């Protein structure tokens, strides 16, 4: 509930609750898209489907799927980056552009 | 929802078990539909090389026919033959589902007066016709490949959904009923103790008061 007071400049980067809205935005409609493909084959549909389809797969792969290394905040927003990488600015419609032209790399 | 009592259990576990056979009855139901997929597709195949082949002889014998002849005398000529028309598509009526089945109506042997000063322009054309043959063979073993294809999809989707729906649907019900079921159990067996307690503190208490 409270994670809108841990998150914040000056106490961890300046857009951490934006970038967790887009994860978690990104992300729910990938296993909604996923839960959509359970029922109908896979080609009647369109291409940001399938490229959520693709930030899924390598969500789930690399983002939760760390096996015990001891990633930092700052490699796993770095990793957060990495994993956004993968979609046009005009479909990350939640977060501020400053943060989309200092990272997005 | 369902107020549960002991009938309703025993309803939900019959629904229950109703659904487990049904899966297994689709499950068969899409093993025979495979079987009879794989029997059409070599079928359809066949068909298609035949047509390929007598495609070869009907494209040599038209290049041929136009090659030694000039363009413009087939040209007329074709512009001249009859449109072929009443072509139509009749009853497959099969897993109660019509498919079209076609078969034309073929004005042929009335030539076009058979006294036809080009030598190339018949055989072309029966070739054509026979091309024509094996083209709505082709036809009607491809639809109906599509439609038990996609009867296949269908049964296929309905397993997976009706088993990862309402078999643990019906199984969350169950699990509330016998929760709840229980609860009502277990407070009549408290009610039981109470009023044994109420039995031997009236014998007990009035002993020594009496």
């Amino acid at each position: 509930r409270l994670m809108n007071n841990g998150v914040g400049k000056g106490k961890t980067r300046e857009d951490h609750k934006q970038v967790s809205d887009q994860l978690y935005s990104a992300y729910a409609n990938g296993v909604d898209i996923r839960k959509l493909v359970a029922i109908i084959g896979e080609d009647a549909l369109t291409e940001n489907d399938r490229r959520y389809l693709q930030f899924a797969d390598a969500f789930e792969r690399f983002f939760i799927n760390q096996g015990q290394q001891n990633r930092s905040i700052e490699e796993s927003l770095q990793i957060a980056w990495a994993l956004l990488s993968m979609l046009p600015q005009g479909e990350l419609k939640r977060i501020s552009k400053d943060h989309i032209g200092k990272y997005y790399g | 929802q369902v107020s549960p009592t002991r009938m309703n259990l025993l309803q939900r576990r019959g629904q229950l078990r109703l659904a487990q056979k049904g899966v297994d009855l689709l499950k068969k139901k899409r093993d025979a539909l495979v079987a009879e997929f794989f029997g059409l597709v070599r079928e359809a195949m066949e068909a298609r090389k035949a047509l390929d082949q007598a495609a070869k002889e009907a494209y040599a014998a038209l290049l041929l026919a136009q090659a030694f002849d000039g363009p413009e005398v087939v040209a007329g000529a074709a512009l001249g033959v009859p449109p072929l028309e009443g072509v139509e598509a009749e009853v497959e009526n099969v897993w109660g589902s019509k498919v079209p089945r076609l078969k034309a109506t073929f004005p042929d042997g009335a030539l076009l007066s058979p006294v036809g000063t080009p030598a190339y322009t018949l055989e072309a054309s029966r070739a054509f016709r026979r091309y024509a043959e094996a083209l709505i063979r082709v036809a009607n073993t491809e639809t109906r490949l599509k439609k038990i294809g996609e009867e296949i999809k269908k049964t296929t989707r309905r397993v997976n959904a009706l088993e990862q729906v309402v078999i643990p649907g019906i199984r969350a019900q169950i699990r509330f009923i016998q929760q709840v079921l229980e609860q009502r159990e277990r407070e009549d067996t408290f009610r039981l103790k109470r009023i044994k307690g109420k039995i031997e503190a009236r014998e007990a208490e009035e002993e020594g008061g009496r």
